[PDB]
Formats: C-alpha cells, sequence, structure tokens
C-alpha cells in the first residue's frame, strides 16, 4: 500500500556528491531517516528527523558531509552525501519512524522502522554487541543475544530486524516485545537491564537471514544504534537420520 | 467572515490561538489573523495577551512583523498583522538544508538589527526560534509571535520562565532570575548555530534529555564551520550569562564585517543607539466616507482600529 520509492543506482568520482530522492507513494507528515550498508557490512544511521525541537538530526560520523532535506509539496526526501571516498560505496535507504504521529516532546519515541525503501546502490569509482552468527536444527529454538550501554538499551526500547538477502531489512520486533502484522508468535523480544535477546521458536528453513538490534542513545545529540548483525544458520533436520 | 476581513488557510498554530490567512475587503491587501477565545483564557493569560498587543505597538521596524489592526469582541481577540508570503527559517531549512555563510550572515545581520531595536526599546524576545523567524516574498526576515516578551529596566532579573526549549538559556531550565537581553543573546547563538549547520546544537529524544544537553553547555562544532565563525557562536553559548557577548560586541565581531562593506547595517545599528503622513492616502480615505479628522485622531492615538489599519495597509 504506502511505499517508499527511492532514485536508481549511480557511480560517482571520488571527492564528488551524490543525491539520493526517496519519495512516498502511498496514504501519506513523516519522519524519513537515512540508513547505508556496505557490501557485505552492517547497517549505519546516517541521519534524519528524531525529535520535534530540530530540523534534521544527523550522526557525528555524517555531520560534516550530509545534508538531508525535504520536500513537503511532493513527499519527497533527500539525502545528499559530499566528498565521497571509496569507503561511501554502499546500499543507501530511507525508513520511516513509526510512531511520529505519537510525537509530542514528552512521548519517547522508540524509533522503529516502520516502512523502508528498496535501497539505491552507490558505487565511487575512479556499538550494540551481537555475536556474528547463531545455528540450529529445524523445530529447536535459537536465542540471539545484544548487549549495549545504559546510555542506549538501559534507557530505550530495543527492536529487531529481519534481513534476506537482496532486501531491506525488515521489523521483526518493537518497543521490546511487541511484534508488527505478519510476524508470527515464534519469534518474541525481551530486555533487561542493558541486555535485549531475540528467541525464534519452532525454528524454520525460511529464518536463515540476518538479525539486526537496535535502540535509540541518548550519547550526543541522540543517534540511532545498530548490532553487528548475527547471520543465523539452519542446519538439517533431525529427522534425516535415524540417529540424529 | 471578520469585521472586513476574508479569512481562509490555517498559517499557525498557538497553545491557545490559531493565525488564519486573511484579505483586507476594503484594501484588498494580504494580512494574518491571530485569533484567540478570551473563554478557555486565565487572568493571567489573559494580562499576557494585552501586553503583547501593547508591546506591538512600540516596535516599528523593517525586521519585525507590522500590527495592523486589533478587533475585540465579547468572547473573541483577533490581532491583525502583516503577512510574510516566503516561509519561515524552519521551513527553508528543512527544504534547502544549512545555509552558506555568506547567506547565514545577510539573515543573521537581520535577526540582530530587529533584536537589537527591541533591546533599545526596553523589550526582550525571550521566544526566538527559526520557527518564528518569517520570510517575506525577498526573503528578508520578520520576527513573529511576542506572547513571551516583556518589559525591562536595564539591570533588573526576570522572574517568568519561558522560551523555546531547544533555544532557552541554562538560567531558564535552572528557574534562577535572569538578564533579559543575556536570554536572548543564547537564543540567538543557537539561531547562527541551525542557520550555519540545518541542526540543532543541543537536541535529545525528549525535554529531559535536551535540557541535560543544553546545561552541559557543550556542542559540536563542524569541519565546514570557518573559524571566525566558531568563535562568535562560541562566545554567545556560554553558560556564564556576564561571560556572553552584547549587542554591539555581536554587530561588530570579525564574522560580522566579513565579505563586503555593509554600510546598510551599520545605519539600522546606529539608529538603535540613539514619519510623515500620506495625502494621497488621506485622500483616497475621505472618498471612501471614512472621516479626515476621525482618521488622523485614530493614527495619533495608537488606537488601531478600522481606520488606522486602513491608513497604514494603503501606505503600501
Ligand atoms: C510565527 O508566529 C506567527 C506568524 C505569523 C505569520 C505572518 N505571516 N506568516 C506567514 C506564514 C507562512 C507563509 C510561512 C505560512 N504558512 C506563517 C505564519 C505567518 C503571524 C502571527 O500572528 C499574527 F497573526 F498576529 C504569528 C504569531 O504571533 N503566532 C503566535 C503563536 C501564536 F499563534
Amino acid at each position: 500500500e504506502v511505499q517508499l520509492v527511492q532514485s536508481g543506482a549511480g557511480v560517482k568520482k571520488p571527492g564528488s556528491s551524490v543525491k539520493v530522492s526517496c519519495k512516498s507513494s502511498g496514504g501519506t507528515s513523516s519522519a524519513v531517516s537515512w540508513i547505508r550498508q556496505a557490501p557485505g557490512q552492517g547497517v549505519e544511521w546516517m541521519g534524519g528527523i528524531t525529535s520535534i525541537f530540530g530540523p534534521a538530526n544527523y550522526a557525528q560520523k555524517f555531520q560534516d558531509r550530509l545534508k538531508i532535506t525535504a520536500d513537503k509539496a511532493t513527499n519527497t526526501v533527500y539525502m545528499e552525501l559530499s566528498g565521497l571516498t571509496f569507503e561511501d560505496t554502499a546500499v543507501y535507504y530511507c525508513a520511516r519512524v513509526g510512531d511520529y504521529n505519537f510525537w509530542n516532546g514528552h512521548y519517547r519515541s522508540g524509533y522503529y522502522f516502520d516502512l523502508w525503501g528498496r535501497g539505491t546502490l552507490v558505487t565511487v569509482s575512479s556499538v550494540l554487541t551481537q555475536p556474528p552468527s547463531a545455528s540450529g536444527t529445524p523445530g529447536q529454538r535459537v536465542t540471539i543475544s545484544c548487549s549495549g550501554s545504559s546510555s542506549n538499551i538501559g534507557s530505550n526500547t530495543v527492536n529487531w530486524y529481519q534481513q534476506l538477502p537482496g532486501t531491506a531489512p525488515k521489523l521483526l520486533i518493537y518497543s521490546n516485545t511487541q511484534r508488527p502484522s505478519g510476524v508470527p508468535d515464534r519469534f518474541s523480544g525481551s530486555k533487561s537491564a542493558t541486555s535485549a535477546s531475540l528467541a525464534i521458536s519452532g525454528l524454520q528453513s525460511e529464518d536463515e537471514a540476518d538479525y539486526y538490534c537496535a535502540a535509540w542513545d541518548d550519547s550526543l545529540n541522540g543517534h540511532v544504534v545498530f548490532g553487528g548483525g548475527t547471520k543465523v544458520t539452519v542446519l538439517g533436520a533431525a529427522a534425516e537420520n535415524l540417529y540424529f | 467572515r471578520i469585521g472586513y476581513y476574508e479569512i481562509d488557510r490555517t498559517i499557525g498554530k498557538g497553545n491557545f490561538a490559531v493565525v488564519k490567512r486573511a484579505t483586507h475587503l476594503v484594501t484588498k491587501a494580504k494580512v494574518a489573523i491571530k485569533i484567540i477565545d478570551k473563554t478557555q483564557l486565565d487572568e493571567e493569560n489573559l494580562k499576557k495577551i494585552f501586553r503583547e498587543v501593547q508591546i506591538m505597538k512600540m516596535l516599528s521596524h523593517p525586521h519585525i512583523i507590522r500590527l495592523y489592526q486589533v478587533m475585540e469582541t465579547e468572547r473573541m481577540i483577533y490581532l491583525v498583522t502583516e503577512y510574510a508570503s516566503g516561509g519561515e527559517i524552519f521551513d527553508h531549512l528543512v527544504a534547502h538544508g544549512r545555509m552558506a555563510e555568506k547567506e547565514a550572515r545577510r539573515k543573521f545581520k537581520q535577526i540582530v538589527t530587529a533584536v537589537y531595536f527591541c533591546h533599545s526599546r526596553n523589550i526582550v524576545h525571550r521566544d526566538l526560534k527559526a520557527e518564528n523567524l518569517l520570510l517575506d516574498a525577498n526573503l528578508n526576515i520578520k520576527i513573529a509571535d511576542f506572547g513571551f516578551s516583556n518589559l525591562f529596566t536595564p539591570g533588573q532579573l526576570l522572574k517568568t520562565w519561558c522560551g523555546s526549549p531547544p533555544y532557552a538559556a541554562p538560567e531558564l531550565f535552572e528557574g534562577k532570575e535572569y538578564d533579559g537581553p543575556k536570554v536572548d543573546i543564547w537564543s540567538l547563538g543557537v539561531v547562527l548555530y541551525v542557520l550555519v549547520c540545518g541542526a540543532l546544537p543541543f537536541d535529545g529524544s525528549t525535554l529531559q534529555n535536551l535540557r541535560a544537553r543544553v546545561l552541559s553547555g557543550k556542542f559540536r562544532i563542524p569541519f565546514f564551520m570557518s573559524t571566525e565563525c566558531e568563535h562568535l557562536i562560541r562566545h554567545m553559548l556560554v553558560l556564564d550569562p556576564n561571560k556572553r557577548l552584547s549587542m554591539e560586541q555581536i554587530c561588530k565581531h570579525k564574522w560580522m564585517k566579513l565579505g563586503d562593506a555593509d554600510p546598510n547595517f551599520d545605519r539600522l545599528i546606529a539608529e538603535s543607539q540613539q514619519d510623515p503622513l500620506n495625502e494621497d492616502v488621506l485622500l483616497a480615505m475621505e472618498d471612501m466616507g471614512l472621516d479626515k479628522e476621525q482618521t488622523l485622531q485614530s493614527l495619533r492615538s495608537d488606537a488601531y482600529d478600522h481606520y488606522s489599519a486602513i491608513y497604514s495597509l494603503l501606505c503600501d
């Protein structure tokens, strides 16, 4: 129904700047953030609208080279990254913050990404601790840990994302334990003091994907932090052998 | 719709007011109308509206929103002011991002010109924010919303804890008695920062987080910002109000004197350190049926009535 349509892929020479668009094509005011993912790497928050107070909020790493703008008239959000280096080759996604309609200055947002764009591959040519991998046999339960600090998990809700190959991450768990529509009761979340956990009960082959935990970090002017990503691997079923 | 005005699109919202766009039916001029329902107002808030009206009557400046007419019914109070058809600084930053120091310098000069003028007439704004710095058709600043403004005596301590949280000085969060102009100078530092950065120096998820940031006094200074600009901001955003730059020191800062020589800025700041009747307009008003001596009495008595508004609007 509502979808985020991004601009096409591109090649930039080092030193130049790139402008990526993200147009909302559905039943419309939003809080779009920009997240990038380098080839074979984890997801990283660059900036976007995160408070009722300012026009935009940028991650420290990107403050100097990122410009985030919006055209309210056409429902289009832009991102401009300047002084490109070979390290800026990545897929850039725009994502909408779910609880934007609830923002009051007193309401603390969960910063969960409701809708994601399909991604834009830009190529340059001339904090949260998660285990790198998890595994289990079908039918079994696999648990992914996610430890952090008191500034992020200790003070905010944790959200989990599932990323299938060649697709944008998808919201799996929001506000610590909640599941969006479509997510089965097999997936469950939990949070205690500075750590969060995701349990995948009754493991299926279809669950083989990368899993990311995320939470709002109150350090500096605030920013969303992500885990490194856990590559869950589903092994062969126990019924494949009389011994197993 | 309302007296001699044709009301339409809502262009603003306050705690107890709704600013709608309107057209003068006799002059065809485009105006803004602040609409306030007196039924939902306590006697402390009713006094703050009447204070705002009196403060606006004292401020006639090219970079301040001009009050044209004040209408009051048994349950309503309307403030008809000039309309800024260009937008506002907050929307401009959302649409185009940070301003170049050259573009930022021009708008900042216009803001300090209007804030200096206020301090000359012994008035402090106490609510300077990006969303309250409008832009006319030529993209020139017009400061709006004097609801939290107050009269001050140079050397007095004020006791009203108000302001936009991201622009509010630390003393306001701490509930300390403060010097008026020193509180506006802190807001100006945040305004200058957000103009050249397209983001706030102190920000957070909630008001509690924002407060902790403002009281720390620490803020990141981006790579693209000049050494001259960094010096000015670092000397305005000072936790001790006594160690902050004065309005005169801001106007004579090295970053301010940068670029081309601006004698028009010097003429406006010199005017703050200190007119006739348009006979053609008076003749046109006499043709509409409006009395010549009654128009003059309304003008000299600061009535801000039907005769004042028609004269002021016709002089454009
Ligand atoms: C910024 O606060 C005001 C702005 C304006 C105003 C003038 N031109 N204009 C243009 C636009 C655009 C074109 C950007 C749009 N849309 C927006 C606002 C205005 C008028 C105002 O009051 C006037 F009616 F007395 C106020 C005001 O004091 N508001 C206080 C909060 C309580 F309501």
